[PDB]
């Protein structure tokens, strides 16, 4: 039930991952010759870019955005073991405000934090270390300081956040493996190890969770040669469960994303095959259509 | 050519318009204030004032700085204030602070505030400054002049706060500035002894940056002198003359970049001198 | 500029003022305090939240002395054109009271 189409962006190389922003205005494909691309979004529906310069030393490997309610921010993370925020000051130019530098190996992922639990940004190693840096000043962005951190003790990959903003929720962090799921605690101020699901030996590519809107139970998807999604039931202890083994993929799993309702989930394959997958009137997953990767 | 039919009692006399150019004033003896507005050209009647105690001698408009404001000095001891506010003409304040009649009205440079001269047949002056609370702080001296001083002018503001000065004259055949010290109270200096029989109009001149501060004069002896200073330090008031019309002039008004001396008096008529580059005044129409 | 004031054209006099060499409460939604500018000082954080799309604004802002709700000056165009009510449901006549 999906219409294909084409967007009129001119770009020579490769790119490797675009993010958009809260509204839907203004992607920031960062990738190839070691660039920064923050395209918009004009009126008419065009697309024309407004921005550019060169990012640190290593391949660029992710690009995040932040929030309307504390200006224009980003965060980027490569393979040089640096993760640069990029805010923008003043006009169409883009000035640096920190570059954290205490990982040891080359950055692997960087996430931000959802808005109520302030300005947050966390970033992963490729050995596993994993910190979470806050910074309460607002009014300046120049300024950081690590919080916690938690000990992987394996190769990390992907990290995925709890969008959850209800009172009673504890925040979360469910880390890839190439697969746990940590709890800041109230009192000891701490990251923990609560529950990790068994369920998948091969490696894993991206984890991400879904939005709440309410429900009573999150969902977690996981990008492996199969497609999986999954349900957790608070009764803290858990009630992990298995509730997708969609493979109709025929290769190996690029990224898993998710929908604004937290109902209809993309997932991009190694065949050059685009499938969203919707739920039904039963409560039944299905696949309800394919893109080509030419078209 | 826009013409204002009058319609009031007795003669008129003064006008003197908006700062914009939108609005009119007509003192008289039929004691009505009657505004007119002129915009596109024609007659309307926003206000038909009326109450005195005598015939209104001089209005004059405030800056539009501190809004709608008209003043008056009639033959009685009133220097009452129309605030015309809520889109309503209305009066205002009044204040009796002078046994004589003033003759005089002249608001200061809007730089310092709003403040107002009005000095009487006395020998006397006063001003109304504004405060904050809606009160005016009205001060005076006891003597300024023999028997008349009828006529008052303002100094532009310049200089670096400020050293407030300004023009009086009409009594002793004579004409004196005061310049009011650091304490508060008016001092005073030279006074321009050069007339003849009895002036009337003490107007000043516009600056614009030029050091040489002019100030004219008109009277009964049918003399007109524009003074002159080459600066503010050498006081080097010299007396030039412009004519010796026979009857009497009445009232001396400058252009606003002082290049035109336009003179009324008592022919009946209007002449608009100027000078040329010799330095000698003369007639244009 | 004091003539061009007179004449009626008034853009024009602070066109020409420009070039003289010579110079010339809100509160917070963290801490809930008096702020004096755009950003606050206890928390860091942005005092004024636009009462219509929810976002930090530091520009050109309108407001009720009154009711005490204010947004972007763009916004509170397009909500005051034609429903005279806060947008944000306190019952203020902003327009009778601004
Ligand atoms: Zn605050
Ligand atoms: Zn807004
Ligand atoms: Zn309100
Ligand atoms: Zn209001």
């Amino acid at each position: 039930m999906f219409v294909a189409r084409s967007i009129a962006a001119d770009h020579k190389d490769l790119i490797h991952d675009v993010s958009f922003d809260f509204h839907g205005r203004r992607m920031a494909t960062c990738s190839s010759d070691q660039s920064v691309k923050v395209w918009d979004k004009s009126e008419s529906g065009d697309w024309h870019c407004t921005a550019s310069w060169k990012t640190h030393s290593g391949s660029v490997w992710r690009v995040t955005w932040a929030h309307p309610e504390f200006g224009q921010v980003l965060a980027s993370c490569s393979f040089d073991r640096t993760a640069a925020v990029w805010e923008e000051i003043v006009g169409e130019h883009w000035v640096k405000r920190t570059t954290l530098v205490d990982s040891r190996t080359s950055v692997t992922d960087v996430k931000f934090a959802p808005k109520h639990m302030g300005l947050m940004l966390a970033t992963c190693s490729a050995d596993g270390i994993v910190r979470i840096y806050e910074a309460p000043d607002v009014m300046n962005l120049s300024q950081w300081s690590l919080q916690h951190e938690i000990s992987c003790k394996l190769s990390c990959s992907c990290i995925s956040w709890n969008p959850s903003s209800s009172r009673a929720h504890s925040p979360m962090i469910a880390v890839g493996s190439d697969v746990q799921i940590f709890e800041y605690n109230e009192n000891t101020r701490k990251y923990a190890k609560a529950e990790t699901l068994m369920t998948v030996t091969d490696p894993v590519h991206d984890i991400a969770f879904a939005p709440n809107l309410g429900r009573s139970f999150h969902i977690l998807a996981i990008a492996t040669k199969d497609v999986r999604i999954f349900t957790l039931k608070p009764v803290t202890k858990f009630e992990i469960h298995i509730v997708a083994q969609f493979d109709n993929h025929n290769s190996q799993v690029w990224r898993v994303s998710w929908n604004i309702t937290g109902t209809v989930l993309a997932s991009s394959g190694d065949d050059g095959c685009v499938r969203l997958w919707k739920a039904n009137y039963m409560d039944n997953w299905k696949c309800t259509g394919i893109l080509k990767g030419n078209g | 050519i826009n013409t204002v039919d009058t319609s009031h009692e007795d003669m008129i006399h003064d006008a003197q318009m908006d700062y914009y150019g939108t609005r009119l004033a007509t003192c008289s003896s039929d004691r009505s204030v009657k505004i007119f507005d002129v915009r596109n050209g024609g007659q309307i009647l926003i206000a038909d004032l009326r109450g005195h105690e005598g015939p209104v001698w001089q209005v004059a408009w405030a800056h539009p700085m501190y809004g709608n404001i008209l003043a008056s000095c009639s033959y009685d001891r009133k220097v009452i204030i129309w605030r015309e506010e809520n889109g309503t003409w209305e009066k205002s304040h009044e204040h009796a602070g002078h046994d004589s009649s003033v003759n005089s009205v002249c608001w200061a440079p809007h730089d310092y505030g709003l403040i107002l001269a009005c000095g009487s047949s006395d020998g006397a002056i006063s001003l109304l400054t504004y405060t904050g609370e809606g009160q005016w702080e009205v001060k005076k001296i006891n003597n300024a002049h023999t028997i008349g001083c009828n006529a008052v002018s303002w100094a532009p503001a310049v200089v670096p706060n400020y050293i407030k000065r300004f023009a009086s004259g009409g009594c002793d055949n004579l004409i004196k500035l005061w310049k009011e010290e650091e304490d508060g109270q008016w001092k005073e200096e030279q006074k321009l002894e050069a007339h003849s029989d009895w002036v009337r109009d003490v107007a000043w001149a516009p600056s614009i940056g030029l050091p040489t501060s002019t100030i004219a004069s008109c009277s009964q002896d049918g003399r007109v002198f524009i003074w002159t200073c080459d600066d503010a330090s050498s006081n080097t008031w010299s007396p030039k003359l412009l004519h010796k019309f026979n009857d009497v002039v009445w009232h001396v008004s400058w252009s606003i970049t002082a290049n035109i001396l336009a003179v009324s008096g008592g022919d009946n008529k209007v002449t608009l001198w100027k000078e040329s580059v010799d330095g000698q005044w003369v007639c244009i129409s | 500029g004091e003539i061009l004031y007179r004449w009626g054209l008034r853009e024009k006099r602070a066109e020409v003022l420009k070039f003289v060499s010579c110079p010339p409460g809100v509160y917070c939604s963290h801490c809930r305090s008096e702020v004096r500018g755009t950003q606050c000082a206890i928390c860091k954080g942005f005092t004024f939240q636009c009462a219509i799309c929810h976002v930090a604004v530091r520009g050109s802002s309108n407001f009720c002395l009154t009711c005490g709700h204010g947004g972007h000056t763009s916004h509170m165009m397009e909500w005051f054109r034609t429903q005279e009510v806060c947008p944000t449901g306190c019952g203020c006549h902003c327009l009778l009271e601004s």
